[PDB]
């Protein structure tokens, strides 16, 4: 069938991170205290 | 550990904005997972039901078995 012949040639066709800030959220940085030596001197006196 | 929700449950990873799960069905489609054993869904489009190399099917059923042929049936066989 000649109606239906097809003919092709070439062309030219042609047409992941993961992140999120918060703002802060910080520990009770620089743990160290003592109520002795205070106390001892306003108990002293 | 159960939700509740008119829509339902969702996840997609954020490295590839995928929905990588859903469950408002009729947006997205539902696919097979893999490593499935067994499935039991309650109607079936099968073209052809066929065993491996080595055991034999057996289309068992503790109910009835209405197998209809509409344009007929052709049993073939060794011992029938
Ligand atoms: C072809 O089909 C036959 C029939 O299902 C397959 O034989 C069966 O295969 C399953 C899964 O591989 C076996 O189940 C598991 O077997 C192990 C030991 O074989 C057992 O310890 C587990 O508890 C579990 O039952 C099943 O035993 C086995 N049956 C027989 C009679 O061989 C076969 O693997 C299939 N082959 C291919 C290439 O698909
Ligand atoms: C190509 O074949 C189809 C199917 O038979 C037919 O409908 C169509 O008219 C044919 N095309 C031509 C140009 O004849």
């Amino acid at each position: 069938d000649w109606c239906n012949v097809s003919l092709v040639d070439t062309s030219v066709p042609e047409p992941g991170i993961l992140e999120h800030d918060p703002f802060f959220c910080p520990p009770t940085e620089a743990t160290a205290r003592d109520f002795l030596a205070d106390a001892l001197v306003t108990l002293l006196v | 550990t159960s939700i509740t929700s008119d829509i339902g449950m969702q996840f997609f990873d954020p490295r590839t904005q995928n929905i990588l799960f859903s469950t408002d069905y009729e947006t997205h489609e539902f696919h097979l997972p893999s490593g499935v054993k067994s499935l039991n869904v309650q109607k079936a489009s099968t073209e052809r039901i066929t065993s491996n190399a080595t055991s034999d099917l057996n289309i068992k059923v503790d109910g009835r078995a209405i197998v209809r042929g509409n344009e007929g049936v052709f049993i073939m066989g060794k011992t029938i």
